[PDB]
């Protein structure tokens, strides 16, 4: 989400966090698109999905 | 049900930094559902429906 | 890129990409098949009747 | 210094001011390296 009058696109919830440096790994429902592949890495899939 | 569960993928050499572009294009791949249409294209049968 | 797939064995020796088709070990059968109704219709009516 | 005694690892902080933030921009750049092959 676009932080207000910064124009600055940051992310919430878990990435809130992690991208932050405040948490350490994540066990999820990860939902797999470009951009969380694009600022975390990540394991193979685990439960594949639809 | 299938017994087994894994996934077909592709081999790459060993630190070989290109493969982190070559999956965001596959990312890219997968955010627009063109593989669903060459299933269609390929992988689709005649009494399985 | 061959049909090949993602595994233990072979993801020591060399870089793997992220897996594309969702593949699983099964059987297959050519089958007929069919039903028994054991000697009556299975429950035949409402008990209570 | 890294690759003098290889190393590998620094947090850093910056100065809130021109000098500090442009010494960021300097090193960000420099770090923009290891394209092999």
């Amino acid at each position: 989400e676009r932080v207000q009058n910064s124009n600055k696109k940051e992310w919430n919830g878990m990435m809130g966090e992690l991208l932050s440096g405040q948490a350490d790994m994540i066990v999820a429902p990860l939902t797999i698109n470009n951009e969380r592949a694009q600022y975390i890495e990540f394991s193979k899939p685990f439960k594949y999905q639809g | 049900k299938v017994f087994a569960s894994t996934g077909y993928g592709i081999a790459i050499q060993k630190d070989s930094g290109w493969k982190r572009q070559v999956d965001l294009a596959i990312l890219q791949l997968f955010g627009d559902g063109e593989m669903e249409e060459l299933e269609a294209l390929w992988l689709t049968g005649i009494c399985h429906n | 890129v061959g049909s090949l797939t993602i595994n233990e064995e072979r993801s020591e020796v060399v870089d793997f990409s992220v897996p594309f088709i969702e593949t699983g070990i099964s059987v297959m059968v050519s089958r007929s098949n069919g039903t028994v109704s054991p000697s009556a219709f299975l429950e035949p009516f409402s008990a209570c009747v | 210094m890294m690759r003098v005694y290889n190393w590998n690892h620094i947090i850093l902080l910056v100065s809130d001011d021109h000098e500090g933030r442009a010494a960021q921009k300097r090193l960000e750049t420099l770090l923009e390296e290891r394209e092999s092959k």
